[PDB]
């Protein structure tokens, strides 16, 4: 797979006064994330915790508690101003994860390379009682 | 994070630095007996003159054996959280790092044993602060209103 | 793990799901059993929410990805604290 | 009157119990082919009759014994 | 600058629409594949913003919906008019107003309800009111059927007339945005002309033909002979018999020395024992001045001259160090969107109808009011409702307006961005707040009435024991009864009675007003208040706040302002939306308002309502148990709510025994709103359809296909029922007391 | 100064399990005497009620 | 309060009550072992039950005893 | 007595058509066909299709015991 990621590197942040939105005692302790995305020109937007903010030029750099934020903050900037974005997790050890594309290309559309987690080839109807499988760990979707 | 002068002023973060909760300089289980006797001054007041037996002369003692009752009952939950939360030979989850960014040394007073000390201290110090404060307002009693 | 998603032949490779995917969890791949040529798939199964939006989009017979419930975790809870 | 009203609750509780149970079989330890065409399996062919008619049931009892009570109210 | 720009005929007058429902929304003119689509064709009528995407058409169907509500008011005034009229006793009650029971409404004698027109006194019988329009009716001197005729015919034609204009309004000749748009002109004019002339026109109508004839009726004479109104002004002299100054024509007025007019423009203040209401002098000296107060108030901004203010130029001077650049820009946000505007006008208007329900009942304005006991209580309690109710409405338009026409990237602020940018902290301290209130105002009662129930009534909370005192208010009433000494000579007597000095007012055997004290219980219930008020505050002031975008989903606003829920994800996601928000803090708002309304019932009824003797011994309606019996909730069950419930109970066989039948109604939907505020729909959709197949089997299977109500219509017809339970019981269990003992 | 005063006269009540053990022993004797010896001019229960009550409706039962 | 008020709502409430106590001072300092919240769906339709049966078997049953004990007759 | 009676059928009918519903449409209805795959208590099938707030046997059995009471009432 010539995906490679692109470690995540520190550059600015936006341009914000800081509110009650940011990270907590969970950050601090389990885990958090980290979106990073370039832009065209300073603008304004809204962050997804709470009022609105600037962007300056340049890569930046944003910090938030969970993946569903950062990704709804992407699909914004996807739809809104047409630019593209990552978001890393990261581990209080120092480690840092890549997530999103996983490939670079968007997983809205096909790209070869991906495996086959989960299928079930058969309709939905085809599923079996509970009674066939009890006192068993398998269970009729499996 | 929003910084306004309530969470962020010398003389706050002064006074907050200088009570013993946080005074890391100070042996643990010091801090535990002064916030004991602290407490043990503080809560008689109310549970005596206010208690189901004031119009008694008797309301004296009364609301003192309360408080010390109190205060038993909130060293026994102290420390129960302790055993709970807090492991016997793992580190500490203590605030290592000051505003500035000196890396501090982690705080006994957030371990097992340091626990134990504080929870203890407590008690002694609200026992000693209930009974001083019915000793101060049952013997030497002049200047106050109660 | 925590949650579990599955997905069925009746699939139409119509693509709503991923679209509307919260927290970046489907994706499609290439299949040979309808005109697109392209199935889901669920291998970001931890990250799964667990808000049955995704299901509420696809247009067929009766469902063809379904989102059986289980057991709880820190991130399949929305937690943030 | 004590007596009466607590035997009475209990075996309300009891009742409801019984049909939850019952629906339980049903949900968890029903078998389709151990029980292919028997009297269990034909209930469920027809289900929609037996709802439908306690639901007739239900509405004339109601509305009636309604009725009758606010006419004379 | 500002001109008359308007267009012409837009849309025409053709009923090629009327036929086909829903042209509006592109989906429902396609046709009812279901049921549901009749529920959501009336669920988004009003909606005109969701129908276009400039304010231009919106605001042209808002201004002639406008019309269609006054000409509803219009014609209701007018059968309010014509009821009196031609079907009331109106002349004998005039007669003497003392022991005669308004009664403005006759049912027909066809199916046995002939006992509704019970007796009413005076020769009559009919359906007793208590819309108090006879006390208004004898303030403005009507005292002849004919006036309520033609006022009716007048009402009427100013009904149609307003129609029209309507209609010619949206149709013909539709005003356009730099029209609407300018809000500089409609403040100066409505500041100026509307509140301001009206008042000064309504004084004319007092000092010219209220004040005589009022005075005349004061003095006692048979209404047939009193002279009529236009001969009061016609002919001077009967003016000059009753006010020697009044026969000086306009020298007194124009020459600076207007002292001499103070006959009939006084500060008299207090109330007049004749009536029991306000000196008529007074009220018009207020009307007068109040005028003048608006005429002057409304030249402030600059509308086409060069002198006055713009309501841009005053906002951006105010920034302050903590919030930084200040109002910047907010004239923009209040002018791009009409929500943000009927939110802060629903707001305004709801706290103005409670002031004034309060107002009300401690300065009796109208004459012989203050003794027609169940007019009082009734108008009290309408006006708290409807404040109520406009309140709820306010916040409810205020997310609607958070969620849809905010954005920072042209509608900017920095005063709100701040404001939103601390949410968390704000929600915080008041739900703290909440919890605090409602320990420590309502364990108190829980705490009485246990130390009650245990035989320990020395350690309970009130006069006789553990004791509260109110002592603000007390210093307040104080003041005010000591005010009129040197603070304000031109007075007579304190503002109102109520205030803790003087004597009382008793017309008819009866009292109207007296000094009132306040007990521990009165501290009590007035915590109770403030706390019901703060948790409600505390619900739709979450909702508002967190339309936007909560920490739990992060792009609430996406989808939408009114949806059900985010589907059973993440442990669960129903009632998120802020429309949730709004279906929650009703019910609270019901209970608060529910608590004050029963609160004020038993004060008045225990410290000031009731009968005079003839040597002056008071012997209140319900005997003064007030400050002994509120303070057990025990005792509001046996003193109040039990006790006082009998006239509603046994009130079958008589004329008030309509008010006992809705006693039940009221009771009975109050139940079945459960049914639909519990369940949910998944079973009812089975039961459905389970229906269908029944159906089916005999070739009966509608086409419009039966679906389950949607769930959030669910809620809403669940509350809806839960209100009409509640305020109808409320309301049957009010008349039928107060109007048969009283 | 006061340091060592305040670490010998509470040095056993250190050890937490032992403090466990002895505050609930303790709290339980305590609260058990206090009780069984409360003196009845305290408690209106320690005392009977010392009057005739009075008999229910329907005679006496 | 169990049966009206669905879950979504008392979670945004804990989530702000979390980061309250989290950002207090002399309190951040005790730290809690489960993360506080709002209880599932079906568990509210169930206290709800609970609450209501309780409820309305307490109230019946003290009438029941006090209006026949009060009279004996 | 008679009128009580039959306000007393009213109750018996309407509660043991809940309680029926909820056992025979356990495996299934036309709304969620495959319900039998989702265990006995389950909150919901997603607020989509329609919405589907209470749907479990388990609701079945909750939406039950409010008629029970009321008929023992
Ligand atoms: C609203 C909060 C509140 C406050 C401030 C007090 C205040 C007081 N209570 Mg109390 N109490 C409350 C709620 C409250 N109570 C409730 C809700 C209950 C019922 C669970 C009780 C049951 C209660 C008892 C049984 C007793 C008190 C007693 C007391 C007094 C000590 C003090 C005046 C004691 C007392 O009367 O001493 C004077 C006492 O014996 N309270
Ligand atoms: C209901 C509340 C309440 C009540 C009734 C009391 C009652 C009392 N307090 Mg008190 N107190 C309270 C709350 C209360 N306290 C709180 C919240 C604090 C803050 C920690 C204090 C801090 C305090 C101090 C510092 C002192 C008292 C003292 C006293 C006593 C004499 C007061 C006097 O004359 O001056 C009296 C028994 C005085 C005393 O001698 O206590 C015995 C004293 O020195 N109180
Ligand atoms: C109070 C109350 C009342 C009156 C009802 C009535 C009913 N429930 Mg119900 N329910 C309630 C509370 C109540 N519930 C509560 C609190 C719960 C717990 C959530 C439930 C849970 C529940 C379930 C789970 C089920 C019912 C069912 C039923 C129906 C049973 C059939 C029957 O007797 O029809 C009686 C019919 C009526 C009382 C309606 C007549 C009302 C008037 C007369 C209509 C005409 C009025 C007016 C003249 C027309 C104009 C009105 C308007 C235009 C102004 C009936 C409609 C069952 C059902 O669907 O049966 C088929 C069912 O499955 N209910
Ligand atoms: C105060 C009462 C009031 C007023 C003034 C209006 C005003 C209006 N409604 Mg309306 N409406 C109301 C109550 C009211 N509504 C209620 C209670 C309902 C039931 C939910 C509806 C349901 C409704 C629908 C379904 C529609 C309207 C529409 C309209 C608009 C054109 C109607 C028209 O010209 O008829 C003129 C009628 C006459 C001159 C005489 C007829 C007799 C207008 C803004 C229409 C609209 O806005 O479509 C874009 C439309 O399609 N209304
Ligand atoms: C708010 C408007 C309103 C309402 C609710 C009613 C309500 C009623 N009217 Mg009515 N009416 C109204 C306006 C209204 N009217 C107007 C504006 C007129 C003048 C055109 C009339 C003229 C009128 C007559 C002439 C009669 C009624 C009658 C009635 C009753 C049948 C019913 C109570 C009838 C009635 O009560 O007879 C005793 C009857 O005969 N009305
Ligand atoms: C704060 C301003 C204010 C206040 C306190 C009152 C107070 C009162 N008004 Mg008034 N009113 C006002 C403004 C005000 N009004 C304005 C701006 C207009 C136009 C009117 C027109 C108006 C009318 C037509 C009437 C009153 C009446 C009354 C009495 C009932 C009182 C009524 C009255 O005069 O009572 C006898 C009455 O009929 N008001
Ligand atoms: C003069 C004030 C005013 C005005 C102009 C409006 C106007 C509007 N409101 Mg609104 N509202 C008001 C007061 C007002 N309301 C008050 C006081 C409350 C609190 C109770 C609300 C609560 C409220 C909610 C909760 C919602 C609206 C919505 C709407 C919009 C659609 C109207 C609709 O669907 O009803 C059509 C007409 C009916 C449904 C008729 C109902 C008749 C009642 C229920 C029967 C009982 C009456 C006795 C419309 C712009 C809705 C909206 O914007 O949808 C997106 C919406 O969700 N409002
Ligand atoms: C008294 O407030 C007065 C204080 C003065 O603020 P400024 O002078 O910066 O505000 C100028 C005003 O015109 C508002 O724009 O208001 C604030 O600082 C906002 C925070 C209020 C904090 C209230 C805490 C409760
Ligand atoms: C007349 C008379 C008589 C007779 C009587 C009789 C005979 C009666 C009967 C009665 C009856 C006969 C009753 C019945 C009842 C029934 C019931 C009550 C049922 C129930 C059911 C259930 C509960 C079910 C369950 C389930 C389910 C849900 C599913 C499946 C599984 C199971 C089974 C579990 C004589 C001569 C002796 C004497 C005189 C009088
Ligand atoms: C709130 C409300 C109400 C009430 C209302 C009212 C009461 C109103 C009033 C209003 C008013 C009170 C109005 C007024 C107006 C006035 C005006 C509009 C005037 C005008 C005038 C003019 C226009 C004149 C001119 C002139 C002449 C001719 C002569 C002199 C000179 C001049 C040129 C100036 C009710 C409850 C019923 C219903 C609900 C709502
Ligand atoms: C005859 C008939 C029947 C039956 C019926 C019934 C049974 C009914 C019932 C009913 C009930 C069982 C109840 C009801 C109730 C009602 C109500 C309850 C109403 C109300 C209304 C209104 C309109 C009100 C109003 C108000 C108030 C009072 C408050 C607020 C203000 C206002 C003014 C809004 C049958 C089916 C045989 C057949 C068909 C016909
Ligand atoms: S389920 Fe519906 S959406 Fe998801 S893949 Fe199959 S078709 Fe496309
Ligand atoms: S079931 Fe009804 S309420 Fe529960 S989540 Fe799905 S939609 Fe919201």
């Amino acid at each position: 797979g010539f995906v490679p990621p692109q470690l995540d590197p520190s550059t600015p942040s936006p341009i914000f006064g800081g509110s009650t939105g940011g990270l907590l005692r969970k950050a601090q302790v389990e885990e958090f994330y980290v979106i990073t995305w370039t832009s065209p020109k300073e603008q304004v937007f809204e962050m997804p915790t709470g009022g609105a903010a600037i962007m300056r030029e340049g890569p930046n750099l944003l910090k938030l508690a969970r993946k569903e934020q950062c990704l709804a903050l992407g699909n914004r900037l996807r739809s809104k101003y047409k630019i593209a974005y990552q978001f890393y997790r990261v581990f209080p050890n120092g480690e840092v994860q890549y997530l999103h594309p996983k490939d670079g290309v968007y997983p809205e559309k096909v790209n070869a390379g991906r495996q086959g987690v989960g299928q079930n080839f058969r309709s939905i109807g085809k599923n079996v009682s509970p009674i066939e499988v009890k006192f068993t760990g398998k269970n009729s979707f499996d | 994070s929003l910084e306004t002068p309530v969470t962020s002023s010398p003389l706050v973060a002064w006074y907050l630095s200088n009570l013993p909760a946080y005074r890391t300089a100070v042996s643990p289980l010091l801090r535990g007996i002064e916030v004991g006797l602290a407490h043990g001054y503080l809560l008689v007041g109310p549970f005596a003159l206010t208690g189901p037996l004031r119009n008694t002369p008797v309301h004296g003692q009364a609301g003192t054996l309360g408080a010390i009752g109190l205060v038993s009952i909130l060293s026994v939950c102290l420390t129960m959280y302790g055993v709970a939360s807090f492991n016997e030979g793992e580190p500490s989850t203590a605030p290592v790092l000051t505003l500035t960014g000196r890396k501090k040394e982690a705080d006994k007073l957030q371990t097992a044993e340091g626990w134990s000390q504080f929870t203890g201290g407590f008690f002694f110090g609200g026992v000693s602060g209930a009974v001083w404060a019915y000793f101060l307002l049952y013997v030497l009693d002049l200047p106050y209103f109660f | 793990m925590s949650h579990s998603v599955k997905i069925y032949d009746t699939c139409i490779g119509c693509t709503q799901c991923v679209r509307a995917c919260p927290t970046d969890v489907l994706e499609m791949i290439p299949w040979d059993g309808c005109k697109a040529k392209q199935i889901a798939s669920a291998p970001r199964t931890e990250d799964c929410v667990g808000c049955k939006r995704c299901e509420s989009a696809c247009p067929t017979d009766f469902l063809s990805v379904r989102v059986y419930l289980g057991p709880e975790t820190t991130r399949s809870m929305a937690l943030s604290y | 009157a004590a007596l009466y009203t607590h035997h009475q609750y209990i075996a309300g509780f009891i009742m409801t119990g019984a049909f939850a149970h019952g629906a339980i079989f049903f949900i968890r330890d029903y078998n389709p082919e151990q029980n292919e065409d028997n009297v269990l399996a034909r209930m469920l062919d027809h289900k929609e009759a037996i709802i439908s008619h306690l639901s007739w049931a239900s509405l004339f009892l109601g509305f009636h014994t309604l009725g009758l009570y606010v006419h004379n109210d | 600058e500002v001109k008359i720009v308007v267009d012409r005929d837009p849309v025409k007058t053709s009923f090629e629409e009327w036929a086909r429902p829903g042209h509006f929304s592109r989906t429902l003119a396609k046709g009812p594949d279901t049921t549901t689509w009749i529920w959501n064709l009336h669920a988004d009528a009003h909606d005109f913003d969701s129908h276009t995407g400039d304010l231009e058409e919106i605001s042209r169907k808002v201004f002639s919906a406008h019309f269609g509500q006054l000409s509803i008011i219009f014609l209701w005034l007018s059968g309010m008019y014509f009821h009196g009229a031609r079907f009331s006793n109106y002349e004998a009650w005039l007669s003497d107003p003392t022991h005669i029971g308004p009664s403005a409404q006759v049912v027909w004698p066809i199916v046995g309800q002939e006992i509704l027109n019970g007796d009413v006194g005076g020769g009559f019988r009919g359906i007793q009111i208590t819309s108090g329009f006879f006390q208004l009716w004898r303030a403005s001197g009507i005292t002849s059927e004919l006036q309520l005729y033609c006022t009716a015919i007048g009402a009427l034609v100013f009904a149609a007339l307003m129609l029209f204009a309507g209609w010619f309004h949206y149709h013909k000749a539709a005003p356009k945005l730099a029209w609407f748009q300018d809000v500089e002109s409609m403040l100066n004019h409505h500041l100026a002309g509307l509140l301001g002339l009206g008042s000064l026109s309504w004084a004319g109508h007092q000092i010219h033909v209220s004040l005589p004839i009022n005075q005349f009726l004061d003095a006692g004479v048979d209404p047939k002979e009193i002279p009529l109104p236009h001969e009061f002004i016609l002919n001077r002299d009967l003016l000059a018999q009753l006010y020697p100054s009044f026969a000086e024509g306009a020298t007194p007025f124009f020459t600076l020395n207007w002292s001499k007019y103070a006959e009939f423009l006084t500060f008299r203040g207090g109330l007049d024992p004749v009536t029991g209401g306000l000196w008529l002098t007074d009220i018009a000296h207020h009307h007068l001045a109040i005028a003048i107060l608006f005429l002057i108030a409304g030249h402030m901004y600059r509308t086409n001259w060069g002198i006055g203010h713009g309501l841009k130029d005053i906002l951006e001077a105010h920034k302050g160090p903590f919030t930084g650049q200040g109002h910047k820009g907010l004239y923009e946000i209040l002018t791009t969107s009409w929500h943000a505007q009927l939110s802060l006008n629903l707001a305004m208007l709801g706290s103005t109808t409670i002031v004034v329900a309060h107002h009300m009942y401690s300065m009796p304005p109208y004459p012989y009011l203050a003794t027609d006991y169940g007019t009082q209580l009734s108008l009290f309690t309408h006006h708290m409702w409807i404040g109520g109710f406009l309140i709820v409405g306010a916040a409810a338009h205020a997310a609607i307006f958070m969620v849809r026409d905010y954005d920072p990237t042209t509608r900017y602020n920095d005063l709100l961005d701040r404001v939103l940018r601390h949410r968390d902290a704000i929600i915080s301290h008041l739900n703290w707040v909440c919890i605090f209130l409602g320990f420590h105002s309502f364990g108190l009662y829980i705490h009485n009435d246990t130390m009650s129930a245990l035989g320990r009534p020395q350690d309970m909370f009130s006069d006789t024991a553990i004791q509260l005192q109110p002592i603000f208010a007390q210093w307040v009433q104080n003041i005010h009864a000591t005010a009129p000494g040197v603070t304000a000579p031109g007075a007579t007597t304190s503002t109102s009675l109520t205030w803790g000095g003087g004597e009382l007012v008793a017309v008819g055997g009866k009292v109207a007003l007296l000094p009132i004290p306040l007990g521990t219980a009165d501290f009590l219930v007035h915590h109770i208040h403030a706390f019901t008020i703060h948790v409600t505050v505390l619900i739709l002031l979450k909702g508002v706040l967190f339309a936007r975008s909560s920490r739990l989903i992060p792009d609430k606003a996406n989808l939408g302002f009114r949806f059900p829920c985010d589907g059973p994800g993440r442990g669960g996601t129903c009632q998120v939306s802020a429309w949730d928000h709004v279906f929650l803090g009703l019910f609270w708002m019901y209970n608060a308002i529910s608590v004050v309304i029963f609160h004020f019932s038993w004060k008045m009824q225990s410290d000031v309502w009731g009968t005079i003797s003839d040597q002056g011994v008071v012997t209140h309606i319900t005997g003064g148990n007030f400050a002994q019996s509120s303070i057990t909730i025990n005792g509001w069950l046996r003193d109040f709510l039990w006790a006082q419930a009998s006239q509603v109970i046994q009130s079958y066989g008589s004329s008030l025994s309509a008010y006992g039948l809705f006693f039940l109604g009221a009771h009975f939907v109050w139940a079945f709103s459960l049914m639909f505020l519990f369940s949910g729909r998944g079973y009812w959709q089975e039961l459905i359809e389970s229906i269908v197949w029944a159906h089916n089997k005999l070739k009966v299977a509608p086409a419009t296909q039966p679906r389950a109500l949607s769930i959030i219509q669910g809620r809403a017809v669940g509350v809806t029922h839960y209100l009409l339970g509640g305020i109808a019981t409320t309301w049957a269990f009010f008349l039928a007391r107060i109007i048969a003992v009283g | 100064l006061q340091s060592k005063f305040f670490n010998t006269f509470a040095a056993p009540f250190t050890k937490r399990g032992l403090l466990l053990k002895f505050l609930l022993i303790g709290g339980g004797s305590l609260v058990a005497y206090v009780s069984a010896s409360a003196s009845p001019d305290l408690l209106p229960i320690k005392k009977g009620p010392q009057l005739p009550p009075t008999p229910g409706p329907r005679g006496k039962i | 309060m169990f049966l009206i008020s669905w879950r979504g709502y008392w979670q945004e409430l804990i989530e702000t009550l979390a980061w309250a106590h989290e950002r207090t001072p002399l309190a951040n300092l005790i730290r809690w072992r489960d993360k506080p919240v709002a209880l599932s769906i079906v568990q509210a339709r169930l206290v709800g039950l609970a609450h209501f049966s309780v409820g309305y078997i307490f109230t019946y049953a003290a009438f029941l005893i006090a209006s026949t004990s009060g009279k004996f007759g | 007595d008679f009128l009580v009676h039959h306000a007393i059928a009213l109750g018996l009918h309407t509660t043991t058509l809940i309680l029926v519903k909820g056992a025979l449409d356990a495996r299934g209805s036309k709304l969620m066909p495959d319900k039998k795959d989702f265990g006995y208590s389950f909150p919901c099938d997603g607020p989509g299709r329609g919405g589907t707030c209470d749907i479990s046997a388990w609701d079945a059995f909750y939406l039950a015991v409010f008629w029970m009471l009321n008929t023992i009432g």
